[PDB]
């Protein structure tokens, strides 16, 4: 156990063992002295305040341990200052640093299709791999997507990820990148949600502005449906008041994304269209999209991984039990060479 | 998850409320069950106004349920200002039937799981003598009872361009209060649905029961209302309960009674919506008689003293608690009637009545005269 030390930043104390030093910002940069290169340290915000926070925390550890793809972040080291199954009340995750975020990058930089063309192919590569492990991500935004100086990229943040099922948590994803299925049919979605946000991110990493910045969950359904048109009643029949609300709004025609985004890569239109529809069944998957026209510059078929175990994390457990299965998972870690 | 919560609030109304209370013997101290009342006061675009006050019992699930769902059934386009009166009656009937159908549908699965469990217990054996093998099944039956129970009474008002409509299911009340130079004229726009209501008596008779023994017993299954939203025990299990046993159709229905087209042009005053608990508690303190008249006049007073409609409504609710509390506490005649009161909700909608503080010589009976006494006894 490396002797720990304490430093204050943004009004909180960070108790970390040495190795890492010269902290500078929920996550800071540092230099691991055992290594010789800069690293990113993530302190979990509140690790066990509710039963759902402990089970959100337990999953973000157990999933990142699982994935090994050059496009999805995995863990180099995980540690805690606490001693035993008692002092335990903090965890830290530390990943090789990137020096940039997609959100900041687009807040001060025009961007080419050839930039884009590559970034997304990387995304769908990790996505196709994540879906081929039975895990949904649920939160895909520029804020939680990382890129290198070259423009290499990996997927961040598994605080919101889960082994898929028919019954799922209802309030989910950031608002502007929240699939209509999220609200128009409570708790009964799949992994097509992840792909809807990718299209949302696709045309943001172009134009530079948020595709659907609706204020409330109502304003959001209005914005989305004024570009894909209203549901012609084939998809409709959702639930009760959900119906009711849509009938209250006037007819908006669907539009082809040609007239939509001017001066586009018509290569991208066609992929934007095949991505951001409404019918969950009839729309692209990361695989069928990977092998697609747009990425012929880089497509080289992109392998799948094992499946994620469940057993424990599909039952009803207490805020204690959820935190112990977390600790039994921090105690057993093994680094990579 | 609510498709109706963006809706702007009404600027011409306010609400006062207080929860149930039971008075302690130890001296001071009270106890409460979770409050089962609710309300709404929206203004759509359309320029449609919708008000409601809701009295729940057997938990507050049904009360919340009718509150979300009836909004979604009424303010999402189905009402508009150019709607004839036939239009308004149809829409309100449609709205109320949707809410009652989907509530019953919402619990059919739970009711089916309940029966399958109940058959898995030894027939007739008091559950307390039952060994630990069954303890899991009992636990579940306690939990299912919690998600299927509950009922609600509702009083609802619709205002479209000076036309006032009222829809009622139960014993909550609606008072239109106009100002004349004589004074305040109070009239109840709806009728109470009890077994004292002559027309409910005819409706209950026409379902094959005994208007005579129904009037005599007066109550049914805890509540006085002869109409309620929800409550599976009376919408499904009425054939078991006796002197209610041999009915051809549901004795307690969820259908609203609609009272409609009150012209409000050139009217000055206010609209009252209040829950049963409010006026019952005053009738416990003062005797039955004139609770509508007395609560109206309380409201009259606070109009001149308070700064907003919410303070007006809440001051009247506060005065009625104290009157009830004092009455119990004083030990006299009527204290036996006030060991507790129920949830109190009061809603006040203004129609041009003024709010806010900024808004002689006596001749002798028989004259003197400079110049054997008796008095008449009665
Ligand atoms: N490995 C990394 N390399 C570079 N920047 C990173 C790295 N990890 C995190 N960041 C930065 O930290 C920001 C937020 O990281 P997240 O992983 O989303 O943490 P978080 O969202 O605060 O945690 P939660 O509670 O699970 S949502 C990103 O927008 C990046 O700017
Ligand atoms: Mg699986
Ligand atoms: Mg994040
Ligand atoms: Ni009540």
């Amino acid at each position: 156990r490396p002797t720990f030390y304490r430093q204050e930043l943004n009004k909180t104390i960070w108790e970390v063992p040495e190795r890492y030093q010269n902290l500078s910002p929920s996550v800071c940069a540092a230099f691991d002295t055992k290594t010789g290169h800069r690293v990113a340290v993530k302190k979990l915000s509140r690790p066990f305040q509710s039963i759902i926070h402990a089970k959100r925390t337990y999953r973000e550890l157990r999933l990142l341990k699982h994935m090994k793809h050059e496009n999805v972040i995995g863990l180099l080291d995980v540690f805690t200052p606490a001693r035993s199954l008692e002092e335990f009340n903090d965890v830290y995750l530390v990943t090789h640093l990137m020096g940039a975020d997609l959100n900041n990058i687009v807040k001060c930089q025009k961007l080419t299709d050839d930039h884009v063309q590559f970034l997304i192919y990387q995304i769908l590569r990790g996505l196709k791999y994540i879906h081929s492990a039975d895990i949904i991500h649920r939160d895909l935004k520029p804020s939680n997507l990382a890129v290198n100086e070259d423009c290499e990229l990996k997927i961040l943040d598994f605080g919101l990820a889960r082994h898929t099922d028919d019954e799922m948590t209802g309030y989910v994803a950031t608002r502007w990148y929240r699939a209509p299925e999220i609200m128009l049919n409570w708790m009964h979605y799949n992994q097509t949600v992840d792909i809807w946000s990718v299209g949302c991110i696709m045309a943001e990493l172009l134009t530079g502005r948020t595709l659907f910045p609706g204020t409330d969950h109502i304003d959001q359904l209005k914005l989305i449906l004024r570009l894909v048109g209203t549901p012609g009643a084939e998809l409709l029949k959702s639930s009760e008041s959900a119906r009711n609300y849509i009938q209250s709004l006037a007819q908006m025609p669907k539009m082809n994304f040609a007239n939509v985004f001017i001066g586009a890569n018509p290569l991208a239109v066609d992929l934007l269209e095949k991505m951001l529809v409404l019918d969950s069944d009839k729309r692209i998957t990361a695989a069928q999209a990977l092998a697609h026209a747009y990425f012929a510059q880089y497509h080289d078929p992109e392998p799948v991984a094992d499946p994620y175990d469940q057993s424990f994390e599909s039952r009803d457990l207490l805020i204690d039990e959820w935190k112990s299965l977390t600790y039994d998972e921090v105690i057993s870690f093994v680094p990579p060479p | 998850p609510s498709w109706t919560d963006d809706l702007p609030l009404c600027h011409l109304s306010g609400v006062g409320s207080a929860s149930n209370r039971s008075y302690s013997a130890d001296g001071k101290g009270t106890e409460s069950h979770p409050p089962e009342d609710s309300w709404l006061k929206f203004r759509s675009e359309n320029n449609c106004f919708l008000y409601g006050v809701f009295n729940g019992y057997d938990g507050n699930r049904v009360t919340n349920f009718v509150a979300q769902r009836l909004s979604a059934e009424l303010l999402l386009g189905q009402l508009n200002a150019e709607h004839a009166e036939a239009d308004v009656r149809r829409v309100l009937l449609q709205a109320f039937d949707v809410v009652e159908r989907s509530f019953l549908e919402s619990i059919d699965d739970a009711l089916a799981e309940k029966a399958s469990l109940q058959s898995q217990l030894p027939e007739g054996v008091p559950q307390h003598q039952l060994p630990p093998q069954y303890q899991k099944i009992l636990e579940r039956l306690k939990t299912l009872e919690r998600e299927i129970s509950g009922g609600a009474m509702a009083v609802v008002a619709v205002l479209l361009n000076n036309k006032l409509y009222v829809a009622n299911v139960g014993t909550n009340r609606a008072l239109l209060c106009k100002s004349t130079v004589d004074g305040l004229q109070v009239t109840q726009l709806n009728v109470d649905h009890t077994t004292e209501n002559e027309d409910e008596l005819f409706r209950l008779s026409q379902l094959g029961l005994d208007a005579g023994k129904i009037k005599q017993v007066g109550i049914i299954c805890g509540q006085e209302s002869t109409r309620r939203i929800g409550d599976y025990k009376v919408k499904y299990g009425y054939t078991d309960i006796d002197l209610l046993s041999a009915a051809k159709s549901k004795p307690i229905i969820a259908e609203p009674e609609i009272h409609g087209a009150q012209p409000l042009d050139g009217v000055t005053g206010f609209l009252v919506l209040m829950s049963e608990g409010l006026y019952k508690a005053l009738e416990a303190a003062h005797g039955p008689g004139q609770a509508n008249q007395e609560i109206a006049a309380m409201i009259d007073t606070e109009f001149a003293k308070q700064t907003s409609l919410d303070a007006v409504a809440q001051a009247v609710v506060d005065r009625v608690k104290r009157i009830h509390s004092d009455t119990f506490a004083s030990g006299g005649e009527r204290a036996r009637f006030c060991p507790r009161h129920e949830d109190m909700t009061l809603l006040v909608r203004n129609f041009g009545y003024p709010l806010g503080e900024m808004s002689r010589v006596y001749p002798v009976s028989v004259p003197y005269s400079s110049a054997t006494l008796s008095l008449v006894m009665p």
